[PDB]
């Protein structure tokens, strides 16, 4: 599971 | 930093992001907290990507050496997963120390104080990722505390489409099924989540539906995962 | 590192390497090499790995910074890509101070000797991709002259598919075109390599076969893009 | 134009 990253890319 | 101008931390994070120096990075930004000024939105976001990728660094390699340690059961593996285990609780108590000396208490916009509440139950959760000892409990409810502050103001103060509010709830049901053992609460928040920010997005301009969908779809990448 | 027991750091250097923490790999074999005994083929490997990774990143990230810095001509810039190249040369000096104190001097085989001093030729390399000043005819030369000198045993003690002899000839050939303005012996040294090493790939067991045409590909893929 | 990589890959 992905939480949020960084940058949009 | 202490004898470096503000501007110029700002200016040399962006340098150290193009250049993918994100430990430089991070000390830049950590001197430009250290000033004592609020940040602006976009020097927020520069904070939050320094220290998201030297933490996720230090994640992954915590999570490599976790797992040849697991397999072998001499000192060495051991050894050097408390190393790195020892590194990644540093930067987190630096992280958390910036919140708390003196981000949070300043904020008073919802936009910044829902931000840096993110960031403080972000930083207890990789905490709680490598705990084990008698403070486990109390490192697991202090990332929830944070998260359900930041999740009780952005229901009062932003449409359910706003991406610091999209990305705090993404986030805070990844603690629930990763940390918490709350599988059925992290199912729930991310449907409820995505459903009311579907019925939102007529009201955007282009540029902003395009933000919304984007964590929309890491929502939806989650329940498809976890269902 | 020095109390740490010399199979311990080659223990976690290797550890290092597969959590992708290039610099701790670093350290530790820095430490090794610091405890005055002889490194084997597989240790002298991890001592390459090591450093060509943590100096590889470096260079790439003062090229991007000198690339802003071109396009830019305050003093943010140039500070920033200054302080990236002394760490870089930083790097670069302590490997070269590895290998006079005492790697090179204490290898008497030819595998050893030519290892090394492909080596010092690399460092010095690095270092004249960043000179600029009253020495860097100097750096150019050191480089040269540690190449030459490890061209010249290969020549007499390796077969030509041999791959220290094989990928030392592909830097001393990135050397000739890149640093030395001198594309026409980098051209003709890749060529000659190449010619020599097909012609005795017929003495070679399928694995050894597989390392000389992996490299000798690497020789191909410059003289594709030199010619 | 490339120099040797550390590992094979
Ligand atoms: C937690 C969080 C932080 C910042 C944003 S954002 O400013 O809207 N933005 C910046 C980079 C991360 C990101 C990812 C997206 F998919 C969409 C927007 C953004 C949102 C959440
Ligand atoms: C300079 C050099 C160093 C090591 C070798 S090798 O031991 O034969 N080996 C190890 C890793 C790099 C490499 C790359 C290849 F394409 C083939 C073999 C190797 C050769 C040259
Ligand atoms: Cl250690
Ligand atoms: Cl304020
Ligand atoms: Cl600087
Ligand atoms: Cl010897
Ligand atoms: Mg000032
Ligand atoms: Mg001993």
């Amino acid at each position: 599971a992905g939480s949020i990253p960084g940058r949009r890319s | 930093m202490g004898s470096m101008e503000r501007a110029s931390l700002i200016q040399k994070a962006k340098l150290a992001e193009q250049a993918e120096r994100y430990e430089d990075m991070a000390a830049f930004m950590k001197g430009a907290v250290e000033k004592g000024e609020e940040l602006s939105c976009e020097e927020r976001n520069l904070l939050s990507v320094a220290y998201k990728n030297v933490v996720g660094g230090q994640r992954a390699a915590w999570r490599v050496l976790s797992s040849i340690e697991q397999k072998s059961n001499g000192p060495e593996v051991r050894e050097y997963r408390e190393k790195v285990e020892t590194e990644l609780q540093g930067v987190c108590d630096t992280v958390l120390g910036l919140l708390d000396s003196h981000l949070i208490k300043e904020a008073g916009d919802a936009e910044s104080r829902v931000f840096y509440l993110k960031m403080k139950g972000d930083y207890y959760r990789y905490l709680a990722e490598v705990a084990t000892g008698d403070d486990k409990k109390r490192i697991i409810d202090s990332a929830r505390s944070a998260y359900q502050e930041a999740m009780d103001i952005s229901k009062k103060e932003m449409p359910p489409t706003n991406p610091i509010r999209l990305g705090l709830a993404l986030n805070f049901s990844v603690f629930h099924y990763e940390i918490a053992n709350s599988p059925e609460e992290a199912i729930s928040l991310a449907k409820t989540t995505f459903d009311e920010a579907m019925a939102d997005l007529h009201t955007l301009s282009e540029d902003s539906y395009k933000d919304s969908t984007l964590i929309m779809q890491l929502l939806r990448d989650n329940l498809t995962l976890w269902t």
